[PDB]
């Protein structure tokens, strides 16, 4: 339901 | 085959989301799947 944190979002 | 989430291709990365669930993160494209990749077969 919900998409998911991008690879820079989340480093 | 063999799938068992647990080691991943090259450029392929897992991580957890808030929600719990787990989902792969493509350092090649930059793209994140909630798919596995294992379980599937290029060819």
């Amino acid at each position: 339901t919900a998409p998911p944190p991008a690879y820079a979002t989340l480093g | 085959g063999s799938m068992e989430q647990g080691f991943l291709p090259k450029g392929w990365e897992v991580r957890h989301a808030p929600n719990g669930r787990p989902f792969f993160i493509d350092h090649n494209t930059k793209t994140t799947t909630w798919e596995d990749p294992r379980l599937k077969i290029p060819a």
